[PDB]
């Protein structure tokens, strides 16, 4: 049993017709202190999987090393390490899910919420969640922390059920994700303007976008707001 | 001679006699044949009985839905090694949601057998194994020796009089590799191969044991009247 | 730890360490067991090579395992103490958990199991001891007499002897003991036990020990004079 | 000296081969499997007339549906029987059912090769394990100290084994009744035994689906011996 | 591996003897003779030091007679170093018993404990046995004065008079000849010294070659006193008995 | 302080027919007032004609199901591909659960299938392994809403035959698979209306001698 | 609840001219309930005397332990243990139970057999040695004893005068403590004679 | 359990122990014998936490019976009491201590003297002319202090014991369902079947 | 819960209710509180339902191993003590158990042992355990005799559970009856409390307070 110290906020994600999108801001908070502004919380594994992590950053760095070690280990005595016997998103997730549940069962959890986004060998979209309790679930849209409360409602308006996935393009999906990140910046006190976004497409592969910013923000209406009730000036 | 009292002793020519004596136990064992195409992999095993009242010793063991082996030599050692394979296959599925590659299964068996050849007190395994399986890179056939040497092959045979079947497969190589999408014809080639290792006795209904795995075929063993078709 | 396999098979299928343990029993002083109709008598030889001995304190050959069961032996004396101790502990453990004292057969089976364990455990040799275990089961008036040996096999006997010259006294018992009519009284049973030892013992002085066990935890060891009276009566009848 | 787990140049474990010689010196035990039940019989072989023969226990119950006969160094069998009984009862606890005869036999045979430098030597005793389950019906197994077990329609182990097995070769057929099997065990035991066969130096037992495993009374066996004598004198 | 060099200390001979126990007994037969004699009013312990030197500091020396507690003492025959290992274990056992029951340990219970330790080394562990034979002289309120002996086998027996070490055959015959049941301590002192004087391999028996002790109820009223004799006191008793 | 347990909501329902059995469960997965997934399968085909669901804390639920499926696999290896009977599966699950007696799987487990006589069977377990064969059992969030309805409509409790006035009970006539599925659907429709954690979808697994069949139905998504 | 004041009782030790004195009450109780008036708290190993206050089971246990240890000491050393050496043994033995201690207040008293020097010492439950010249106090009326001893004590008292001082120190201290009294014993210790005196006191 | 009393008279030790066994709300038994014979001339009564009491008593019994067989000799009451104290003293610093208080009444055949030992769960041993555990002493000790004499007969001891029990039955809130009384003397242990 | 068991001339009667509750919620009305350890031994279940089920089924396995090794029926004393010694090892861990181990052997006759998760093991003639134990005790104590017939004894056990089922909120559902003889136990059926109450009310004239 511990408490989280340096923390990362929401990870948000969704499925679209040819793959998955995942995003997370670049902040490492220290309580209410916005301590670290250059933290990458999306960690790619190979060219077909991106693991998005929120919660305790020291545990995230540990998990990051486990995934790095997993790629090394898979390559051992494996002539097809870059082909048929490469790491799948489903393999990477099941491994993490095992670790998370084992750690919670020893009463010494990895204090995280994780979303594994990727594309399988057969072109199927993979999107599944796991957290410090070892709880797992899958959905057309997935989000952690504040994202669950604010991003999911918006993303679910695009893909409300399984049958909406083939109707959703990468441009529409990315637009919804980027808008959700703006909403989280307005409303989450532990968020930052700077974020990373990753697209894993079955045709165009892994596109990793760094140093993105929340833009097109509405603040002008604030000038008219005065007092807290009766004040006019 | 003076260097065969235990597995920890090299001979002056660099030989490990206990390992070679364990290898000898395989030659005493009953013949078993392995062969594959691009779609399927087949095990054929000649089972041995104690006498006419006795049952015929089972030769083939299932390790997973997509993998299994046939044995020749000490049957209890095969039970230990097959149990270990079952666990490793099962570990891969539970932890990684991943079917264990046949090549990686061979690497694990090699390393397990090796530890028994370098340490004092223990003994080498006294059994040879033919592992077949169908994984993400298609059909596979392995030959395991208790020295630790594992070898991926198109076809092979181990046990008494196995040289006859092995020569046949070496001739038929170009034919049986092409038997794709036809399980019955691939088994026929295996039954014809193991027939080259028979003397005096012939293939009866409770004598023959056949196993197959493939593209849309789980590892399934055939015994009794299920193999009468191929006699 | 010391793990060496001392007890192992030989080409002819023998475990020599178990067989050599029997040779230690053959060297041991003679012990005899005879069961009557309502009693069991345990006779034991005391070699008279050792005089100036203190018979008060010297370990007696017959040992009580519980108030209703006794154990005598032939072979290594030091080894016997380990079996006796284990048996006594198990007897109390049985009373504690089952709320009933051990049967004679149970106690025998336990001791025999300990002996067997020492024939296929690493770093240990077998016990150089054969035992005669006698007594009466709780609330039972049927006499019980069992034998164990280093290998760990055990069995029930109407009468039995172990130790040196046991071949001779077994010869005597086989012709003198009638199964259809066993020694009806304590006197007859003790007499037959003393007679059997007199075939081997030498002098009937302090060389013979007798212990009589009766039902309901009634165990008593005969004194020198009491035994001497049997020795006297036997030879006076023999002079004819 | 030499390792306990050493292979001979022929590819056999010395200690296992030597334990098989000890079993050859053991008293005869015979098993015959039929569709009405499996019969188990043994030679008691008392070393002296003062030894109470009913205390010789070479036939033993493992569960209600599984019996067992032994031959060789019988003291070694006690821990094997203990393990078998525990395995049978444990499986019933975990699965609320009877355990298969083969699975029980396999559990016993797993102990066999657990020796080295675990126990210090192999077992010096062979077991005939007889029983019944719903899947494979009436079964008879021969469990050796090599860890190998063969299923048999009929099997003899001990000193008179090869002579008895040759006799079982001729006599056994698939339509034997239980009564026919009982007499057949008694007939072959009487043939290979040194002493004259009677109800005190030989013991019978059987396992049926209805009544389970039963060791025969000396009075019951005596009648079968008398029935045997008359039918042999009948031609 | 290591098996090659293993002597196998805990095995039977074909005759059913324990090799190492027998060879340890052979070792003990070359050790200085120790004699114990039990009388009605006390026990005597007499023992011969092995070929000493004139430069040996005798008054501070102890190789034969050791104190286990206030009631029990031992005479040693064999490897002195081996004996001290066992002696310290015995001293602890006596104290453990005293702490537990708040009563001094009965002699036999202590003797059985040490003898069981010796036995263990002959049956398991693969170690050599202790090359030591003890004579136990002691007193308790159950059996009174008691003499015991134990040897490397772990077998122990009770005695009225006994010898261990060298020339036990000759010594035991001499004791068997002159011992009587109504004997007293002062008489037993004389018998012990006379027996050593005849069985000794030395030319003459002198004070510097002896260790001597008595356990007497010759302590003021109902209690027991151990007396480990000093060099001058051994010299006096040798003159008194008429040996020097 | 770290709390190793959580509540994923959900509701499951097992009903044993004469020659069939159904095990149903909603597909909604939740924490607190949020929906995690509108379709997260909760009832599983475990092989050997056995269906299982471990409702409550989903991590323990998944762990248990995974371990039982594993037990079925090893039962085949160890006992010559013998079919694991529903009663044997039930006893096995008791030991899995009681194994963690002092750190329990926080779930209410139900299995369904056919007994060795071919009749419908449902077994119900508490978190620590006390179990029982039952004709009817709802589990989870809306169990208290469903069970009284089942007592009334399956077992005809408190129902008497008109005219007799309490003297003659309504006879316990056997229900068909089509009749049971109606009661299951109405149970979940009612539970969806009155329980916030119930909704989205209903997945029913039907077990017969022919095998395991699946049926899915939409539920209200509010 | 407090283990050092369940059973109650006191020990006091004083030095005099070529002599030491150690004294104790005889009470053992279960809080308010008086259980025994014969529970002596002073013991001796050869010529070294040990008083022990506190939890009675530990008083008994430690006595049995130091008997055990001084008996083995004597067998190996071939001489009786001295007060200075025994003091270090008590300290070592208590400190080995640093995180699970005996709840006691031991007091050593005696005369060194070789030098003839009077010696006293006290300890806390955990082994810290208090080697005072004048006096040592312990138990549930230790405050009372400190007060009595500080005023009544003067150095170089003769044995029979020291008896009066230590007796009056104990008695009047015990009479101001609910958990002490029910009789008292005083040891007057000289180099080769020791006199033990039971005192008459109020039995409430 | 509740009340256990002991009194050592001229030539015997008398132990009185309550018969009630209460599990919270209900009295489950009114004939429970809270004692075990350790040896022919040594009796131990006991009271404390449920389960621990009988488990401890039987464990001690087994150990003394084992000693009796090994040495063919009965340990003195003092020796038995010292053994018991050590076990309890060992127990108090264990992971889960035995919550058991005992009285040991024995007749020493060597000294020809009755002996009563009181030992609590901490291992606090005292030899007494009369003793009790729990609240039993609070009611009874004033009567015992007054009437007790070391030269009392067994019959007088029983009369003084009746007076103690009567005072308990009057002033104690709990119904302990009377007492089983046992006498330990030179001839062994016997039960007074009418009390 | 209400469970009872009492010794009499004809052996032992065992009677239990069938209700299981989680707080105020009635989880089940068809719960088995008599564990059939083997054909000769019965155990009652109160407190922890799993703890009682698991360990009394386990007890049956130990009893089976005993009679295989000893070739003799295990005594009720020995069987009960195996269970009490087991739970005593777990003492403190939080096992919750209150049971009567019931049997009828040659050497003992009809015997009942109350066994507890605190380690208590008591032999006795009448025992009642559970939330409704006090109600059952009243009917038992006032009507019990050693010379009861098997018919009357069975009814007494049934009526005593009914008394508890009526008054105790956490007892009810149905009554399970058993009669333990030397040749083994005999099941005497499941009796719905709802139907039994009205039947008993009319035939016996009891429960006049209740309107029927
Ligand atoms: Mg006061
Ligand atoms: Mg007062
Ligand atoms: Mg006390
Ligand atoms: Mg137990």
């Amino acid at each position: 049993t511990q408490q989280p110290i340096v923390t990362g906020t929401s990870v948000i994600s969704m499925k679209y017709d040819n793959g998955v999108i995942i995003a997370a801001d670049n902040l490492g908070s220290y309580g209410s202190l916005l301590r670290f502004n250059g933290v990458e919380r999306l960690i790619p594994v190979g060219d077909n999987t991106v693991v998005g992590i929120s919660g305790d950053i020291s545990d995230m760095q540990h998990i990051e090393r486990l995934l790095k070690d997993l790629v090394t280990e898979n390559a051992y005595d494996n002539p097809l390490a870059d082909a048929e016997e490469a790491l799948e998103p489903s393999y990477i997730f099941e491994y993490l899910a095992t670790v998370m549940y084992q750690r919670r069962s020893k009463m010494n959890p990895l204090w995280n919420a994780i979303i594994v986004a990727g594309v399988q060998s057969n072109g199927d979209q993979f999107l599944r969640y796991v957290n410090l309790l070892g709880v797992t679930y899958s959905s057309p849209t997935l989000a952690t922390g504040f994202g669950a409360h604010m991003a999911n409602p918006l993303l679910r308006k695009v893909v409300d059920r399984e049958s909406d996935i083939p109707k959703t393009t990468v441009q529409v999906a990315e637009e919804a994700i980027v808008n959700a990140m703006r909403v989280l910046y307005y409303r989450d006190a532990r968020s930052s303007r700077n974020f990373s976004l990753a697209i894993i497409d079955k045709n165009t592969g892994l596109t990793f976008k760094k140093n993105l910013q929340v833009e097109n923000m509405k603040w002008d209406f604030a000038k008219d707001i005065k007092g807290y009730g009766t004040q006019k000036i | 001679n003076n260097y065969d009292g235990d597995t920890v002793t090299f001979s002056p020519t660099g030989r490990l006699f206990q390992v070679e004596y364990a290898l000898e136990a395989i030659k005493q064992g009953s013949v078993t044949v392995g062969l594959r195409s691009n779609t399927h992999a087949v095990l054929v095993a000649l089972k041995r009985n104690a006498d006419e009242l006795s049952s015929y010793q089972k030769k083939i063991i299932k390790c997973d839905e997509h993998m299994g082996l046939s044995l020749a030599g000490l049957a209890p050692d095969a039970r230990v090694l097959s149990n270990y394979l079952r666990q490793q296959c099962n570990y891969s599925s539970l932890v990684f949601n991943r079917k264990l590659a046949v090549e990686r299964a061979g690497h694990l068996l090699c390393d397990k057998a090796q530890k028994n050849t370098q340490s004092y007190g223990g003994r080498p395994y006294g059994v040879g194994l033919l592992i077949i399986g169908y994984d993400k890179s298609g059909a596979h056939l392995l030959e395991f020796q208790p020295s630790g040497n594992v070898t991926e092959l198109y076809g092979t045979a181990i046990g008494a009089r196995s040289q006859g079947a092995k020569t046949y497969l070496e001739r038929t190589l170009d034919t049986f590799i092409k038997i794709d999408g036809n399980p019955d014809e691939l088994i026929k080639a295996g039954v014809e191969a193991i027939s080259q290792s028979l003397r005096d006795e012939s293939l009866t209904v409770d004598n023959l044991s056949i196993a197959i795995v493939g593209k849309d075929t789980p590892f399934t063993i055939y015994d009794g009247e299920a193999v009468a078709k191929y006699i | 730890g010391y793990d060496r396999a001392l007890s192992i098979f030989s080409p002819d299928g023998h475990i020599f360490q178990v067989e050599y343990a029997l040779e230690a029993v053959k060297r041991g002083t003679c012990a005899v067991g005879v069961k009557g109709k309502n009693c069991v008598v345990l006779g034991c030889e005391r070699r008279s090579t050792l005089k100036l001995q203190d018979t008060r304190i010297t370990p007696s050959k017959v040992s009580k395992i519980d108030s209703h069961v006794v154990l005598s032996f032939s072979g290594l004396n030091a080894d016997s103490r380990i079996l006796i101790e284990k048996a006594r502990v198990e007897a109390q453990s049985h009373r504690l958990t089952l709320e009933d004292p051990v049967t004679v057969e149970y106690l025998t089976r336990y001791v025999a199991g300990v002996q067997q364990r020492y024939t296929q455990s690493g770093g240990v040799r077998p016990f150089g001891v054969s035992t005669l275990i006698a007594g009466f089961d709780p609330r039972d008036d049927e006499p019980k007499l069992y034998q164990t040996e280093p290998s760990g096999i055990y069995s029930s006997w109407s009468a039995q002897t172990i130790g040196r010259n046991s071949k001779t006294v077994r010869e005597f018992l086989e012709k003198n003991y009638d199964r259809k009519e066993p020694p009806a009284t304590v006197e007859e049973c003790v007499k037959l036990t003393v007679r059997s030892l007199l075939e081997v013992v030498q002098t009937g002085a302090k060389n013979i020990e007798i212990t009589v066990v009766k039902p309901d935890s009634d165990i008593v060891a005969l004194s020198s004079e009491e035994i001497n009276q049997y020795v006297t009566q036997i030879e006076q009848e023999k002079q004819e | 000296d030499r390792g306990v787990s050493t292979f001979s140049p022929e590819g056999r474990l010395f200690q296992v081969e030597y334990s098989l010689e000890a079993i050859k010196l053991g008293s005869t035990a015979i098993g015959i499997a039929t569709k009405e039940g499996v019969v188990l019989g043994v030679e008691k072989r008392a070393t002296s007339p003062l030894l109470e023969s009913d205390s010789i226990e070479k036939i033993v119950e493992i569960d209600r549906h599984i019996g067992c006969a032994m031959s060789g160094l019988t003291a070694d069998a006690r821990s094997m029987i203990e393990h078998a009984r525990t395995a049978a009862v444990t499986h019933n606890l975990y699965y609320d059912e009877d355990i298969n005869v083969e699975s029980l036999t396999q559990s016993v045979c797993d102990l066999a090769l657990r020796f080295g430098e675990l126990m210090s030597r192999p077992f010096g005793v062979a077991l005939l394990i007889a029983g019944h389950d719903a899947d494979d019906g009436y079964q008879l197994f021969h469990a050796e100290p090599s860890g190998t077990f063969y299923r048999y329609n009929a099997k003899a182990i001990g000193s008179g084994s090869e002579g008895a097995q040759a006799e079982l070769l001729n006599e056994w057929h698939s339509s034997l009744t239980l009564k026919e099997a009982e007499l057949l065990v008694l007939k072959i035991l009487k043939q290979v035994m040194e002493e004259k066969l009677d109800e005190n130096n030989a013991q019978l037992s059987c396992i049926t689906k209805q009544d389970g495993f039963k060791i025969y009374d000396n009075e019951k066996t005596a009648e079968l011996i008398k029935e045997l004598k008359e039918k042999e004198a009948a031609e | 591996g290591s098996r090659r060099y293993d002597s196998r200390t805990t095995i039977f001979s074909p005759e059913g003897r324990l090799y190492q126990v027998e060879y340890a007994l052979e070792s003990i037969s070359h050790a200085g003779t120790a004699i114990g004699i039990m009388a009605s009013d006390g026990i005597v312990l007499a023992a011969e030091r092995k070929v000493t030197s004139t430069l040996l500091e005798q008054d501070t020396s102890t190789e034969k007679l050791y104190k286990l507690n206030d009631k029990i003492a031992v005479a040693v025959a064999g490897l002195t170093a081996d004996a001290e290992i066992l002696i310290n274990t015995a001293r602890i056992h006596a104290q453990n018993y005293l702490k537990t029951y708040n009563e001094d340990i009965p002699v036999e219970i202590l003797v059985r404990r040490l003898s069981d330790i010796k036995q263990g080394y002959t049956q398991h562990g693969g170690l050599r046995p202790f090359g030591v034979s003890f004579i136990y002289a002691g007193y308790d309120d159950r059996y009174g004065y008691q003499l015991y002996t134990s040897n490397p086998s772990g077998n122990y027996t009770g005695w009225k008079a006994i010898s261990v070490g060298a020339n036990t055959s000759a010594a035991q015959t001499l004791l068997q000849m002159d011992y009587k049941d109504d004997m007293k301590v002062d008489d037993a002192i004389e018998l012990a010294l006379k027996t050593l004087s005849k069985t000794t391999d030395s030319s003459a028996l002198t004070y510097d070659r002896l260790e001597f002790a008595t356990i007497r109820k010759g302590a003021n009223d109902g209690e027991v006193y151990q007396k480990i004799f000093k060099p001058q006191e051994i010299k006096d008793i040798l003159v008194k008995t008429g040996i020097t | 302080q770290f709390n190793p347990y959580g509540d994923n909501g959900g509701t499951i329902l097992g009903i044993a027919g004469e020659d069939f059995a159904v095990l149903a469960g909603d597909t909604r997965n939740i924490t607190d007032y949020s929906i995690n997934s509108r379709y997260e399968p909760k009832v599983f085909d475990c092989g050997d004609n056995i269906v299982m669901s471990a409702n409550g804390f989903a991590a323990d639920g998944d762990a248990l199901v995974k371990r039982f499926k594993n037990s079925v696999k090893w039962y085949h290896f160890d006992h010559n591909d013998k079919k694991l009977s529903i009663n044997s599966a039930a006893r096995n699950i008791q030991h899995l659960l009681y194994g963690k007696r002092f750190f329990p799987y926080y779930v209410h487990t139900i299995i369904a299938g056919l007994d060795e006589d071919g009749k419908g069977a449902v077994y119900s377990f508490d978190p620590v392994g006390s179990y029982e064969r039952e004709q009817c059992r709802a589990g989870g969030a809306a169990a208290s809403l469903i069970m009284p309805f089942l007592d009334n409509q399956v077992n005809f409790k408190n129902q008497y035959e008109p005219g007799t006035n309490g003297k003659v009970k309504k006879p316990l006539k056997y229900l068909s698979v089509e009749e049971v599925i109606k009661l299951v659907r109405d149970s979940f429709t009612s539970a969806t209306e009155r329980h916030i954690q119930v909704g989205d979808g209903l997945e029913i697994l039907i077990v017969t001698k022919d095998g395991v069949r699946k049926e899915f139905y939409e539920l209200k998504r509010d | 609840s407090d283990p050092s004041s369940i059973n109650g009782g006191i020990v006091v030790a004083m030095t005099g001219k070529d002599c030491v004195a150690i004294a104790c009450d005889l009470r053992l109780g279960s809080q308010s309930l008086g259980v025994s008036n014969k529970f002596e708290k002073i013991f001796h190993y050869g010529h070294v005397f040990l008083g022990i206050t506190g939890l009675a089971t530990d008083v008994t246990t430690l006595n049995e332990m130091f008997r055990y240890k001084t008996n083995l000491y004597k067998l190996k050393e071939e001489r009786a243990i001295e007060p200075e050496t025994f003091t270090q043994l008590v300290s070592s033995s208590l400190y080995e139970r640093r995180f699970g201690p005996y709840f006691v207040g031991p007091v050593v008293a005696g005369i060194n057999s070789k030098s003839g020097k009077p010696f006293i010492a006290g300890f806390d439950l955990i082994g810290c040695i208090d080697e005072a010249k004048d006096f040592i106090v312990s138990g549930t009326a230790s405050d009372q004893l400190f007060g009595m001893c500080e005023s009544l004590y003067e150095p170089n008292l003769e044995p029979e005068d020291l008896f009066e001082t230590i007796s009056q120190a104990l008695l009047n201290a015990a009479d101001r403590d609910a958990l002490s009294g029910w009789g008292a014993v005083v040891y007057i210790i000289k180099k080769d004679e020791v006199v033990k005196r039971y005192l008459k006191m109020r039995q409430d | 359990m509740d009340i256990i009393l002991g009194i050592r008279v001229q030539d015997s030790v008398i132990l009185a122990s309550s018969k009630a066994v209460t599990r919270g709300i209900s009295v489950l038994k009114d004939s429970d014998d809270k004692t075990r014979q350790l040896s022919p001339h040594t009796l131990m009564s006991f009271a404390g936490e449920a389960g621990d009491t009988v488990q401890f008593a039987e464990y001690i019994q087994a150990n003394i019976q084992l000693y009796s067989i090994r040495e063919d000799y009965e340990l003195s009451p003092q020796a038995v009491s010292s053994f018991v104290r050590q076990e309890l003293a060992k127990s108090i610093r264990s992971r889960r201590p035995y919550q058991v208080n005992v009285l040991i009444g024995g007749y020493d055949k060597k000294k020809n003297k009755p002996e009563l030992y009181q030992i609590d769960y901490l291992g606090t041993k005292v030899e007494l002319p009369y003793g009790a555990h729990g609240y039993s002493g609070f009611y009874t000790f004033s009567l015992l202090d007054h009437h007790y004499r070391p030269d009392m007969t067994t019959e007088e001891g029983l009369d003084l014991l009746k007076l103690c029990v009567q005072e308990l039955e009057k002033r104690m809130p709990m119904d302990f369902k009377g007492v089983i009384v046992k006498i330990v003397d030179k001839d062994g242990i016997r039960q007074v079947d009418d009390f | 819960t209400t469970t009872l068991a009492f010794r009499f001339q004809g052996g032992i009667i065992v009677a239990v209710d069938s209700r299981a509750t989680a707080g105020n919620w009635v989880a089940s009305q068809t719960v088995k509180k008599v564990i059939e350890i083997n054909p000769f031994l019965l155990g009652t279940a109160a407190g922890g339902a799993a703890d009682c089920q698991f360990w009394e089924t386990w007890l049956g396995s130990q009893c089976r191993l005993h009679e295989l090794r000893e070739k003799e029926r295990i005594s009720v004393a020995a069987a009960s003590k195996i269970l009490s010694n087991l739970v005593y090892q777990y003492k403190g861990a939080g096992l919750s158990m209150g049971t009567m181990i019931c049997g009828y052997t040659r050497k003992e006759g009809p015997t009942i042992y109350y066994v507890d998760s605190d380690g208590t093991r008591l032999k006795g003639d009448i025992f009642c355990v559970g939330s409704g134990q006090t109600f059952a005790y009243g009917v038992l104590d006032s009507n019990y005799k050693w010379d009861l017939s098997v018919e009357d004894a069975l009814y007494l056990g049934k009526r005593s559970i009914l008394a508890a089922a009526h008054r105790d909120a956490y007892s009810g559902g149905s009554v399970n009856l058993y009669h333990v003889t030397e040749d083994g136990w005999i099941y005497h059926g499941n009796h719905d409390v709802g139907e039994l109450f009205w039947k008993v009310k009319e035939e016996e004239g009891s429960f006049n307070n209740v309107i029927g």
